[PDB]
């Protein structure tokens, strides 16, 4: 996701008498120019946000011209894709000869490999901005090109679930490192929070493992959304009031947290339970409070910005009509 | 010996080895003159390392790896 990064390169000087009367701008110019729009250091450079330190404008010894060079320490903003990302907005420039792919159309440039293994790949035509989401495989950050590499399957929300254990009770002052990504979901909320309610329902009963056209809508001050099933008749609980927690110093980390696919995947509710109810599609993995909660803030927040992507980029309803097919896809492949 | 035999003149441009790069030895090649070892030390004694570096980088092999 969006993050801050900092870098520490070279730059040539050709003029070193002309670049030298204004060096702070000549030098955001270069860097600009130079490394805004790449990749590097596995990572997307999107803009340069400043320059934290410099040396003095040398010159080159080793040549007999009288460019300089000047090393620099810059703080940018860089796109960072993990595994199962979601991109709401692929289109897909060729769909064809047993091979698909697609170009992301965010501010984060992509070109995601779809395998033509999946009949649901193959399904999708050219031209369509079908969602997509990335493979478990590790994104290429090549150096010098101007978008990433990946592979990824259309998204289509899979059962099985994964169960969380935690052993070691909350981490102390480990909760400002958890704070730090409940402001990225807070601001994510708010704004999605702009956009119309109707169009998020349509995207989130058409991604909701279990569809519920009951219209039932969950009501929580940050986030409202259509309800879904209930198992066991179990209560999930608000991450966020739980952070919030931190102030009372306890939270009881302890037990075991998961999410259900019906629970709705942006909504921050998740169920905390003393023994392994939850169903263990796989033995309950054995984890850290910070990794724990990580991962899940980590997977909301996704979801929460594939759905406000998903509302922005699919804003008009004829494309909507186009991609109804992929819609049809989905929702075959959904299950209850 | 004639002084006209004995006389060479070359520019930049010339036969080159393909190996290291250098001028082809000799006027019989016609490549460039030799600049050895005591010739370096003598121009790192005088402390001339721009007439090196022109010398032995432009005229010479010469390469940003």
């Amino acid at each position: 996701m969006i993050d801050q990064k900092i870098f520490e390169t070279t730059l040539n000087i050709d003029d070193p008498t002309n670049f030298c009367t204004n060096v702070e701008a000549h030098l955001l110019k270069e860097l600009e120019n130079i490394y805004v729009g790449k990749c590097f250091k596995n990572s997307f450079i999107l803009n340069i946000t400043g320059v934290i330190q410099r040396s003095p404008c040398f010159i080159m010894r080793t040549n007999n011209s009288g460019r300089g060079y000047m090393h620099v320490r810059f703080s940018a903003v860089v796109s960072y894709l993990n595994a199962f990302d979601l991109i709401a907005a692929v289109k897909i420039i060729k769909n064809d000869s047993n091979i698909i792919l697609g170009e992301s159309l965010l501010t984060e440039p992509v070109t995601i490999v779809i395998p033509s293994s999946e009949s649901q790949n193959n399904v999708a035509e050219v031209g369509q901005i079908v969602p997509v989401q990335l493979a478990n495989s590790s994104v290429y950050y090549i150096p010098g090109r101007q978008q990433a590499s990946a592979t990824g399957s259309i998204f289509i929300p899979k059962h099985t679930f994964s169960v969380y254990h935690v052993q070691e009770e909350l981490t102390q002052e480990q909760a400002l490192n958890l704070t730090k990504l409940v402001n990225i979901i807070e601001m994510l909320l708010e704004s999605r929070s702009k956009k119309d309610f109707k169009q998020i329902c349509f995207f989130e009963k058409l991604y909701y493992t279990y569809s519920i056209s009951s219209d039932e809508i969950l009501d929580l001050k940050i986030w409202k959304g259509p309800k879904g099933k209930e198992m066991s008749r179990l209560k999930p609980c608000n991450v966020l009031s739980f952070l919030y927690d931190a102030l009372k110093n306890k939270s009881s980390s302890l037990g075991f947290w998961a999410r259900p696919p019906n629970l709705l995947k942006s909504s921050p509710l998740a169920y905390q339970q003393d023994q392994n109810s939850f169903n263990a599609t796989e033995l309950p993995i054995i984890c850290s409070a910070e990794v724990m909660f990580v991962t899940l803030l980590k997977e909301i927040i996704n979801y929460l910005q594939f759905m406000n992507d998903l509302c922005d980029t699919f804003n008009n309803e004829q494309l909507i009509k186009r991609h109804e097919n992929i819609w049809m896809l989905i929702e075959q492949r959904k299950i209850g | 010996k004639f002084v006209l035999d004995d006389r060479y003149a070359v520019a930049s441009y010339g036969p080159t080895d393909a190996l290291t790069g250098q001028p082809l030895d000799g006027k019989r090649s016609h490549g460039g003159l030799r600049l050895g070892e005591m010739e370096h030390w003598v121009l790192t004694a005088q402390g001339a390392m721009q007439t090196i570096i022109e010398k032995s980088h432009d005229d010479s092999d010469g390469c940003i790896s």
